[PDB]
């Protein structure tokens, strides 16, 4: 859609026009740390984004699940102009600093896609567990490797293989050294 | 002329060979080697404590 | 084929995939196995081939420093992705053992090579998704182990369609064959259940836990699943700080892919090489510390050097601090008998009047040591002790462990012992008599080793402690547990105007020294201190922190004192003097516990002065300790008949 593409071109210029304390941008010092492949910090302040644009930031918090893949490709393109980065590791938007807090009892049925903040406290602690994000399967019918397999919230399997004759309507095979996982905690 | 060899400069000469092994196979895809957790890797066959005064002479 | 630094757009898992550069790499490691060039030039790898075929031990080890020194351009290309380099290297070892020993082909093949001494060690908390499928050397203490498990790996099924029996199949946890693409050219027919055509494969899972030495107050421990395949079986025991190298690979299940949408997302570690460490920690220490400890040990005042450093927060009770330092060593458990294994651990039981802070004396020894835990009374019972059922998920049986097994060769701290249940005090005697437990569950027995020193803090019954009663009856404890310790030095606080001026003066001096605002000019600012050292009762300077760390990891694993035969016969006739005099006024006689325990404190003090053999100066200072603790368990009125009579024995040095 053209609506999500408009919210990314203007957001790219926000990291260079809106200054911080002096004549430097707070995101300039953060770009020097993203070069090292072990730290991915992308803190975005909400109280400072409204000073440059207000109607543009409305659709960001209202519809955040749809603009999720657009934020990963926009921040990766902006940091590419600063310094060339390899094409083998993705990032994650770390939007924090929200002055609006919502109560756990204040929820309805259309709360999905809303970038809000929940209070409370955690009691139980669970260990880390990986998650298949960028994987690679293999068709057991024609012996063909299919790359670029993204798993959303279900078992996303290639219904149509590379050969336009037949396909594998059963199970595939999880790749070894060609599968990136992201660990998480189920607290 | 001949050649001499003390005892305080020959340690850092052979230590550079055993130092690049903990920076090449770790900085390429894992964490970046710092000056805190690397004290364990440099304390194996050397049996000598390494701090900050040895960095100023290198 | 020659140059390897020019990958030409390829990755790590692609340049070593074909057979191009493999020709030179395989020929280099094959000729190096038979031609070993070490320091002086001794081919020892040739003799190792004839040693691994005797007991059928398919585990050929090799030093990493040898391969990294001969080939300087190959010390980095190996730790890259050695997931496929070690699998193809196993076929090279078969071409060497069969070329010179043709009789080895009668036994099974597929020899898995090993590798020890890795230049990198990562803790079990800094590993995430960046170290996936990487051969990383990670240590850790073993929580529990599993015995023989009949893993379903190959099940035969009788079929009749083309005179071809179906099989072999794949049903193990490593990899399976999903229906829809059969390996037999996608064929299927009738099935028939058998009863003797099922060949199972060995499979065991090990629990890995963090080391208690780096656990602070306010952290949560984490677990790690360790999957071990064949070959390396029964190589580790629960509750033992060992070392196991493996690959940080994900988990590939095969039982939830028919009903659930997401498989089991977990990161485990496979088996590649084991290393049972204890004796190798002292050999890898520094060198500048060995020289500075010998210059300070030449003085004759090193005995009180560590006694004045125990608990620098509360002044007084000098006899209590002497028992805490001797119990840290724990003695040397040897085999003095000929068929019976007699334990040799120094067990100290503390019990004072509530009001003198008895638990603060135990919180200091747990921070200056290398392995120490802390538990309460109501927080554990007969279950969370040493061993207790199954894994009710998919019909499995796996035994667990408690807290005394993981605390091997360390100092255990148990708080609130007198308030323990009666069913729990009568079940702890098995762990403090043989340092081992025989778990007889599911018809599988396995013995381990758990070296612990019980240090408990009891309280009197009801109100305060009354010296007018015996110690064996003043505390609500059973009688078989009292006759298992050694040091019973107890104290009683009372109003004393002749010594109350040092208590109020020492608590106000340490209140400012141990203040967070004062540490800004002392700990934060190096080279400055507000208050110096506190005036001790012996004029000996105390110890900071780094001295006690490098003290127990050197003296305890170096000099081993033996058992000589000096004037030990003098104690025989001396024991008869008190044996026929104790009941002359009103006291219990001395049993045989005080006779066999003299060797414990004799080797403990000799380790401080670094003595290869026992000396008469150590056995004399050990009698005054066992006598001062026995007199505190009777009436104060009979103290004038035992102290005045035996005054020549309570005044040595």
């Amino acid at each position: 859609d053209e609506v999500a593409e408009k919210c990314q071109k203007l957001f790219l210029d926000f990291l260079e026009e809106f200054q911080s304390s002096d004549g430097e941008i707070k995101y300039l010092q953060l770009a020097e740390e993203l070069i090292r492949p072990e730290r991915n910090t992308l803190v975005v302040s909400f109280v400072d984004l409204e000073q440059f644009n207000q109607q543009l930031s409305t659709t960001i918090q209202e519809e955040f699940y749809r603009v999720y893949p657009y934020l990963c490709r926009a921040l990766k393109t902006f940091v590419k102009d600063r310094k060339e980065i390899p094409l083998a590791k993705d990032f994650y938007v770390a939007f924090q600093d929200l002055p609006t807090r919502h109560k756990i009892r204040e929820l309805t049925s259309s709360r999905i896609g809303l970038l809000t903040r929940i209070s409370g406290q955690v009691v139980r602690t669970h260990p880390v567990h990986p998650e298949l994000v960028s994987g690679t399967f293999l068709c057991l019918d024609c012996q063909t490797v299919i790359r670029d397999v993204e798993q959303q919230f279900k078992y996303t399997q290639p219904n149509i293989c590379r050969n336009p004759v037949c396909a594998n309507r059963r199970r595939f095979l999880l790749d070894t050294n060609k599968s990136r996982f992201v660990d998480f905690q189920k607290v | 002329p001949g050649l001499v060899l003390p005892y305080k400069y020959q340690v850092l000469a052979e230590m550079f060979r055993s130092m690049d092994t903990i920076v090449g196979m770790l900085h390429n895809r894992s964490e970046t080697p710092t000056f805190a957790k690397v004290q364990r890797g440099v304390q194996d066959m050397m049996r000598r404590r390494f701090e900050e005064c040895n960095v100023g002479q290198i | 084929i020659e140059n390897l630094e020019d990958l030409k757009g390829h990755s790590v898992r692609e340049w070593v995939s074909m057979a191009g550069p493999r020709l030179e790499i395989h020929h280099r490691f094959k000729n190096f196995l038979r031609t070993h060039v070490d320091s002086h030039g001794h081919n020892v790898f040739k003799e190792r081939i004839s040693d691994m075929c005797k007991e059928n031990r398919e585990s050929l080890v090799v030093n990493y420093e040898d391969l990294a020194a001969r080939e300087h351009v190959l010390a980095y290309f190996l730790p890259e992705a050695p997931a496929e380099l070690l699998q193809i290297f196993d076929e090279a070892a078969l071409e060497v053992v069969l070329a010179m020993y043709p009789k080895y082909d009668r036994i099974t093949n597929h020899i898995h090579v090993r590798i020890s001494h890795l230049p990198l060690v990562e803790e079990l908390r800094s590993l995430r998704q960046l170290h996936l499928n990487q051969l990383i050397r990670t240590s850790g203490v073993v929580t529990s182990c599993t015995g023989v498990l009949p893993q379903l790996s190959m099940v035969k099924y009788n079929c009749n369609k083309c005179n071809f029996v179906l099989g072999p199949f794949c049903q193990s946890q490593n990899q399976e064959v999903k229906p829809g693409s059969c390996p037999e050219c996608q064929s299927a027919g009738p099935f028939e259940v058998n009863m003797e055509e099922t060949i199972y494969q060995n499979y065991q899972r090990i629990r890995i836990q963090e080391s208690p030495g780096k656990v602070a107050a306010g952290r949560l421990p984490r677990s790690k699943d360790a999957i071990l395949l064949a070959d390396l079986v029964d190589s580790c025991k629960p509750g033992d700080e060992i070392e196991l190298t493996g690959i940080y690979h994900n988990n590939y299940d095969g039982s939830l892919n028919t009903a659930n949408g997401f498989p089991v997302f977990a990161t485990v570690i496979l088996a590649n090489h084991v290393a049972k460490k204890n004796k190798v920690a002292v050999g890898e220490l520094t060198d500048e510390d060995v020289k500075m400890i010998t210059s300070l040990s030449k003085d004759q005042q090193i005995g009180e050097k560590i006694f004045a450093s125990i608990a620098p927060s509360i002044y007084g009770h000098e006899d209590i601090k002497r028992g805490l330092a001797l119990a840290l060593f724990g003695g040397e458990p040897k085999n003095p008998g000929g068929k019976h294994k007699v334990r040799g651990d120094i067990n100290v039981l503390l019990c004072g009047d509530p009001g003198t802070a008895k638990s603060q004396f135990l919180k200091y020894i747990e921070k200056v040591s290398s392995r120490a835990i802390f538990t309460t009374g109501q927080g554990a019972s007969a279950v969370g002790l040493t061993a207790y059922q199954r894994h009710p998920v998919s019909r499995e049986w796996t035994l667990e462990a408690g807290a005394l097994v993981l605390a091997d060769r360390g100092v255990c701290l148990i708080d609130e012992f007198d308030k323990m249940n009666d069913q729990d005090r009568t079940s702890i005697h098995e762990a403090m008599e043989q340092q081992s437990i025989s778990i007889s569950k599911a018809g599988i027995v396995t013995s381990l080793q758990a070296r612990c020193t019980v240090i408990a803090a009891a309280n009197p019954i009801g109100g305060r402690y009354d010296p007018s009663l015996t110690f064996s009856e003043n505390v609500d404890l059973t009688e078989p547990i009292i006759s298992r310790f050694d040091i019973l030095c107890v104290v009683r606080d009372t109003v004393d105007p002749v010594q109350d001026e040092m208590l109020a003066r020492f608590v106000v001096g340490s209140h400012v020294r141990h203040h967070p605002s004062n540490k800004e000019e002392e700990g934060l600012a190096n080279g400055s201190a507000a208050e110096p050292a506190m005036p001790n009762t012996y004029g000996v300077e105390p110890l900071p922190q780094e001295v006690l760390k490098k003290y127990i990891i050197y003296a305890k694993e170096r000099v081993h004192p033996k058992l000589n035969q000096m004037d030990q016969d003098k104690v025989a006739k001396m024991y008869s003097d008190l044996r026929k005099e104790s009941m002359a006024t009103g006291s219990i006689p001395i049993t045989v516990r005080h006779i066999e325990s003299m060797i414990r404190m004799a080797e403990a003090h000799a380790r401080i002065h670094l003595r290869d053999y026992v000396i008469e100066d150590d056995v004399n200072m050990a009698i005054r300790v066992m006598l001062e603790s026995f007199i505190d368990t009777q009436k104060f009125s009979v103290m004038r008949s035992m102290r005045k009579t035996f005054a020549r024995y309570l005044s040595f040095r």
